[PDB]
């Protein structure tokens, strides 16, 4: 009837202008992101260009290069979104978190399981197994204080070696404003690239071995900008989506709630006019 | 239950009420897509759409259209496969797949060529 | 502008010559799942090279179906016209 076409009309009006607005905002947020990550990158292209030039002179025997005889029990960060509305963004991270965890297993490996993010966290419990520890309410603003916290578990979990094996991450980079993808790597153990071809204090094994762990705390950093950088691109565009899905019912709505009027008024016409012809 | 035995009445109320609650979420599957969903809701949209797909049959009559084959399936493997959807046994094959195709085995060989 | 979901012929290919029955038979299935497939990729954040190869040929089969006002084709350059897309030599 009529009154509820009118009723999901003005509903769907209201949705369709709070929609429009996140897509706006998300449209900001991407560039304060972006903005961000291009503030990040000056300090690790300087870490890896000291970390390799220390690695030149360093005996490499350092335990997160050097793989385990033979291991049992890998570790794994999945980072995901604190909250709603992003679309496709964590399905995409936890496919791949499943997909990797079903490498694992067919090497031979059992993952543990590390998570950002409420959105994982709600996942990893209603699939029935464990989390290890958790940390929330920052994936729409990283600092490095909370990247300095992720790190230090997962090379305190390594350096154990209960304990594990390997380190990896979950997370999606962003390519690009309408381009991005979750990808899975191997954080630990590292491997070494040699390649065609100073003073160090007190010595380059003491320097390397005290800098790795700040190496890994700055890619883990790198890694949550990306992840908070691709979440608002992937709001922005669930939300775009959501706007003209809106727009299409208020269309299809209207195109119902006339028919409606007009069968309305008509049935009013045919019943007096039979009343008048009656008489 | 009394008239066709509580192993089909049982599969027969457990669609409906997948279906039912598909229809239900429809009001907000249109506007937001799954991803908003709770689990206990995206754990089913993810087989009702399957099951409904799956009600999908090629007929002997559609033939003189499309070209394909008819197919016919016994009441015994029909309760036999919509049991398995509900549980969940082919939760990971493709939406795609279940189209047009008649009974289990016409799946398996359908889904494996995808 | 053919909605090539909606519309149906239920006679069929009893009345459609077998060299158009041989080379167009499968352009409506592949157009629409094009459709479909264009309206998921909209919005898709990744793309896979079956896919993006799929959709790409989609894409220029509806640019092949169109044609100016006035110009009929015959039924023997209808069948290349078709042929040229099915085919795929305007990949």
């Amino acid at each position: 009837t009529l009154r509820e076409l009118r009723g999901r009309i003005r509903s769907a009006g209201s949705i369709k202008k709070i929609t429009k607005a996140q897509e706006l905002i998300a449209t900001s947020r991407i560039a304060k992101a972006q903005a961000r990550v291009e503030a990040a990158r000056p300090y690790a292209a300087e870490i890896t260009n000291m970390l390799t030039e220390l690695a030149g002179a360093s005996a490499l025997d350092h335990p997160l290069l050097v793989e385990r005889k033979q291991p049992k029990r890998a570790g794994v960060l999945v980072v995901s979104s604190d909250r709603g509305l992003c679309g496709a963004y964590n399905a995409n991270v936890l496919r791949r978190a499943e997909e990797l965890f079903s490498l694992l297993r067919d090497e031979g490996k059992d993952p543990v399981l590390y998570v950002v993010g409420r959105k994982a966290l709600g996942y990893f419990s209603f699939r029935q197994r464990t989390v290890v520890e958790s940390w929330t309410g920052f994936s729409e603003r990283p600092t490095y204080e909370n990247a300095r916290e992720i790190a230090d578990t997962l090379v305190n979990a390594f350096m154990a070696g209960l304990g594990v094996d390997e380190l990896h991450i979950v997370f999606t980079e962003f390519r690009s404003m309408l381009s991005q993808t979750a990808v899975a790597r191997r954080a630990a153990p590292m491997e070494v690239e040699y390649v065609g071809e100073y003073s160090f204090e007190p010595d380059p094994e003491t320097l390397f071995d005290a800098l790795l762990p700040r190496y890994i705390a700055t890619r883990v950093y790198a890694a949550l900008l990306e992840a908070a950088a691709s979440e608002s691109a992937s709001r922005r565009r669930a939300m775009k989506s959501a706007t003209d899905n809106a727009d299409d019912l208020i269309k299809a709505l209207t195109l119902a709630a006339n028919r409606e009027r007009q069968a309305q008024i008509t049935q009013e016409i045919s019943e007096i006019v039979g009343g008048a012809n009656a008489l | 239950p009394a008239i066709v035995g509580d192993e089909h009445y049982r599969v027969a109320q457990e669609v409906i009420r997948i279906l039912q609650r598909y229809k239900d979420l429809q009001d907000i599957i249109a506007i937001l897509g799954i991803d908003e969903l709770s689990e206990e809701d995206k754990q089913l949209v993810n087989r009702a759409r399957r099951i409904e797909r799956f009600l999908s049959q090629n007929m002997m009559a559609a033939e003189q259209f499309t070209g394909q084959p008819g197919s016919t399936v016994p009441l015994k493997e029909t309760i036999e496969a919509f049991d398995k959807l509900t549980k969940g046994e082919f939760d990971h094959l493709p939406e795609q797949a279940f189209f047009l195709i008649g009974g289990l085995d016409d799946l398996a060989k359908k889904a494996e060529s995808l | 502008a053919i909605n090539v979901g909606v519309s149906v012929s239920r006679v069929g290919g009893a009345a459609q010559i077998k060299a158009m029955k041989e080379v167009a038979g499968s352009l409506r299935l592949d157009l629409s799942q094009y459709r479909e497939l264009e309206a998921f990729a909209a919005f898709a954040s990744d793309l896979d090279a079956a896919s993006k190869a799929q959709l790409d040929r989609g894409a220029r089969l509806v640019e092949l179906l169109k044609q100016p006002q006035y110009s009929p084709l015959a039924v023997e350059e209808q069948v290349v016209a078709i042929f040229l897309g099915t085919q795929g030599h305007l990949d």
